[PDB]
């Protein structure tokens, strides 16, 4: 079956999931592990045989597996992943813009620099033209 | 987030490099 | 015209990433899809014999 | 300012001070610039896309074949599983008929 | 290109080529001959790697001739390349290891002279190293 | 697992093809009837 | 193991290198626990020029023996391999990774080979750095071997002072030196020991230039010397003159007068008299 | 790992299993089913939202993009054409059930 | 209630706050921000996904919703372009301002040196 056991690593034909693990095991593996060690191999929580449920597929009403690759969930998923990328991109651009826009406002000395040049050159002229 | 399957590229590259290679 | 400029930019980034990884991911996709086909043909063959076995038990 | 300032007559100006027909020419050329930037991108995109189409087309053709095969098999499983369950139920009905005859 | 009885016969021909070019003052050609003579074959460079022409680069006579021309006509950095390659290939004798260090020391590259002595000691096994250690330890103290 | 030497070490710069890339009849009868 | 070698040698005598490779790869599945089998394989891959396989063989060796239970013999062999392949920045990397991740009771092989690799293929600032770190480790060992090997302390202290090492570490090692109080009431054994204290005060006064701490050093001398059974006039004279420096003769007189008080000794009188003459 | 929902037949990023059936579901779908019908969708056993065991193992990997899926408007175009085929399928089912 | 994500500025269905700054986020963006940048996005301090506190908590037509996406996507991309355009304009203003500043320093340097000559006329 398509289920792969977490512990043996094989594609199982006796799929069982345990409530504490949230994980998939072979029946033939987990019963002896419970018998010899009483413990979930994954979480190291306790186990008992009532905590185990066996998986099935292909019952009545069970929808056909979509294999066409496109789907509404997967398109909405990747449209969401586009949106997250563009917002975090736009956020860093907005941060970059704020930094640049902040410092060029603080850097607005240039008219006061011009008055200092006027003050310096007029002093220079009066100091140059006294002889 | 999209091409997270690159983990499977390196794993299959790693497994391929276990051919003609040592124990464990 | 501003909106289409960014769609084309994101398209380029997608296409460039797609050029790095599409060939691998499509190959990986087929390798999963192949397994489903063989496993489905296993189920098909297994159920055919069971239908045939019922014809056997009926004739017998 | 980033909306008010546009170049016209080969110089940067306020938009509102220009003659109306000069505003139309400015906005036309402003638009034509953006259409240039789009086309410069679209050609680059189509170039990479055209490469991808042939690079991936074989893998896609394989997937198309597998989808058709998988649909055929799963519909055969469906009909065969229907046949199993009727003949199993019919086998019980025939067993009663044996005792009757 | 021709055959010879052994490596030492061929090495004399290479030296005789550079020798005449040097006497005719074609010093850059003489170095070019030695470069062309000393280049280590790659594993595919010859019909077999045990032919005389494929082994001639291991002859110490040839490397001695090459390194001496670099001292006379080359740059200090180019001489280190020759000597370092000569050390790398096991070619360098203890004496010409001490020539290498003498060359660096004479050019006041004292600290590189000690690396020259140091790899001299890495190659050779006693008593061969004994005069390398003698010259090293007195020079370091001095 | 620990931080690998696979990860910590510089990549080898002396890479070379031969160093690290060169790694590791009968008859038949004619068919049935023919 | 000797059986598999004869099968390897069998295949090599027919120049069946890929066969001999496959025997090694099976051989390490059985006798992989012996590191030398793992090094021999990588020497074999190297000697046949499969240097990419030799590198991978050493990297798999590290993986096999575990990168927490790190093995020096793989590190040394791997590092010397990369050195011999002129991957010197990797060779240096492997040695440094070894020293960074192993306790210094091992690593003596990693050190000696690292101060071979660096001593050739390194450079002066690197060569001296590794030799100092070797020597510090070497003194630290021979101190743990004995503690009362005062000449190991006097070297170790001199080394750390000479290399201008940070005050806290030079001060700390002095405290470890000082704890080795001679187990004897006889001045002969103290005559060598006492210069640990004197040098500590001289370091604190001249190099650290923290005179309050230097005072605490000198004070702690006088709390340790028995005084009733013997005395060192050396420490009393130095501690007196240390308080003549900083312009505190009212303390120097108190220090030197207590020396006369506890233990009249001719050099103590002479030195105090000479001080009062100079004043 | 990879899983498919018994209700939708799509891959699921949140696989869950009922305690009263072997079949596995996308959590938000089975919860919405339970919120209407209070029952297992396949076994028809009575079912409650706390009788659900969750597979913490990683869900199915993303479907690779089509080359036409590399642009946002063409994803929306693809989503439109996908959606129309899904509705025609749902409409075909109710016709087939009548027949 | 209405909650606004600090990253996107949009109303969020899953408001979460970080203890390192106290700003509300959409869980999905801040996890991706953390997974890419490591910091808090507003205070720039170190942040980690366990430091995030969750806050307390119709359909019309599919052809319409698809057109609302189309128009809304064009607005998001329009914004992103104008940010890139505005950011280059800010850098162009900035670099010009530095040139005026550096030219003014050269003028003030030039004149201040020339002003020394008046003491030795
Ligand atoms: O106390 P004194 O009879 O005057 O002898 C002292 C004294 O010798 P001892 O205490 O060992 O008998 C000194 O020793 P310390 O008190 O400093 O421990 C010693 O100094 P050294 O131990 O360093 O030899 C010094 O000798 P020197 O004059 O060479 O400093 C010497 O003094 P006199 O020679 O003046 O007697």
């Amino acid at each position: 079956m398509s289920f792969v056991c977490g512990i043996s690593g094989e594609l199982t034909e006796d799929p069982v999931v345990s409530q504490v693990s949230g994980h998939i095991f072979d029946r033939r593996l987990i019963v002896k592990f419970i018998a010899e060690n009483g413990t979930d191999p994954i979480s190291h929580g306790e186990l008992s045989e009532d905590q185990l449920v066996s998986l099935k597929s292909g019952g009545t009403g069970s929808a056909p597996r979509n294999v066409s690759g496109t789907s509404i969930p997967s398109l909405l998923k990747m449209l969401q992943d586009e949106w997250d990328t563009v917002m975090l991109n736009s956020f860093s651009l907005r941060q970059q813009l704020q930094i640049a826009r902040q410092e060029l406002s603080h850097s607005l000395y240039q008219h006061d620099a011009a008055c200092r040049v006027i003050s310096r050159l007029s002093k220079e002229l009066t100091a140059a033209r006294e002889a | 987030h999209e091409y997270g399957n690159v983990i499977k590229k390196v794993e299959e590259m790693k497994v391929r490099r276990e051919n003609e290679m040592l124990a464990l | 015209a501003k909106a289409q400029n960014e769609h084309l930019l994101m398209r380029q980034i997608n296409l460039e990433l797609m050029d790095e990884y599409a060939a691998e991911s499509y190959l990986q996709r087929n390798k999963v899809m192949e397994d489903l086909l063989t496993h489905a043909e296993k189920e098909l063959r297994k159920t055919k014999e069971a239908v045939m076995e019922v014809h056997a038990n009926r004739k017998m | 300012c980033t909306s008010e300032i546009i170049l016209s007559k080969d110089k940067f100006t306020r938009i509102a001070i220009l003659p109306r027909e000069e505003q139309m020419k400015a906005l036309n050329d402003e638009f034509q610039m953006y259409r240039g930037w789009m086309n410069q991108r679209a050609k680059r995109a189509a170039k990479v896309e055209k490469k991808l189409r042939v690079k991936l087309g074989g893998y896609q053709a394989i997937h198309d074949k597998l989808c058709k095969k998988y649909q055929e098999v799963t519909t055969e499983i469906e009909m065969a599983n229907i046949e199993k369950k009727t003949f199993e139920r019919l086998g019980e009905h025939e067993l009663k008929a044996i005792n009757k005859r | 290109i021709s055959q010879f009885g052994g490596v030492s016969e061929l090495a004399n021909v290479w030296c005789a080529y550079a020798e005449m070019e040097m006497k005719h003052k074609r010093a850059k050609a003489a170095l070019t001959v030695m470069q062309r003579a000393c280049v280590v074959p790659k594993p595919g460079d010859y019909e077999n790697m045990q032919s005389v022409q494929a082994r001639v680069h291991r002859s110490p006579i040839l490397w001695a001739m090459y390194a001496d021309y670099e001292e006379c006509c080359g740059t200090v950095e180019s001489c280190r390349k020759v000597y370092d390659k000569m050390i790398e290939l096991r070619v360098a004798s203890p004496q010409m290891i001490m020539n290498y260090a003498m060359f660096l020391e004479e050019n006041e590259y004292f600290e590189l002279a000690f690396q020259a002595y140091e790899k001299g000691i890495a190659l050779f096994k006693w008593p061969g190293v004994f005069d390398i250690w003698n010259t090293y330890l007195v020079k370091f103290i001095k | 697992m620990s931080m690998k030497l696979r990860d910590i070490l510089p990549a080898p710069v002396a890479a070379d093809e031969a160093a690290s890339q060169i790694r590791r009849v009968s008859k038949e009868p004619p068919p049935y009837g023919k | 193991e000797q059986a598999w070698q004869t099968y390897i040698n069998f295949e090599l005598r027919y120049k069946e290198i890929d066969r001999a490779r496959s025997v090694y790869q099976r051989f390490l599945h059985v006798h992989g626990i012996n590191v030398q089998n793992w090094i021999k394989y990588a020497k074999f891959e190297e000697r046949n020029g499969y240097i990419g396989n030799a590198r991978a063989a050493y990297e798999k060796a590290m993986e096999y023996f575990g990168e927490e239970d790190i093995n020096e013999t793989v590190l040394v062999a791997f590092a010397l391999f990369e050195e011999r392949q002129k991957e010197h920045e990797r060779a240096r990397g492997i040695f440094k990774y070894g020293l960074d991740n192993l306790p210094s009771n091992r690593t003596e092989e990693i050190f000696k080979h690292y101060t071979q690799h660096e001593k050739k293929f390194g450079e002066r600032v690197g060569i001296e750095d590794v030799i100092i770190s070797k020597r510090k480790t070497q003194y630290e060992k021979m101190v743990e071997e004995n503690g009362y090997n005062y000449d190991a302390w006097f070297d170790y202290l001199r080394l750390l002072e000479n290399e201008e090492t940070d005050r806290e570490e030079v001060e700390d090692v002095y405290e470890r030196a000082i704890a080795n109080i001679p187990p004897h009431s006889e001045k002969r054994y103290w005559r060598r020991y006492i210069y640990l204290w004197i040098n500590y005060a001289l370091y604190e006064e001249l190099v650290a230039k923290d005179f309050d701490r230097a005072r605490q050093v000198y004070k702690a001398c006088i709390d340790i010397i028995p005084h009733k059974t013997f005395t060192f006039a050396k420490v009393w004279i130095m501690f007196a003159h240390f308080e003549i420096r900083q312009l505190d003769l009212n303390a120097a007189r108190k220090i030197m007068g207590v020396a006369i008080g506890k233990c009249p000794k001719d050099k103590l009188f002479r030195a105090y008299i000479d001080l009062e003459l100079q004043l």
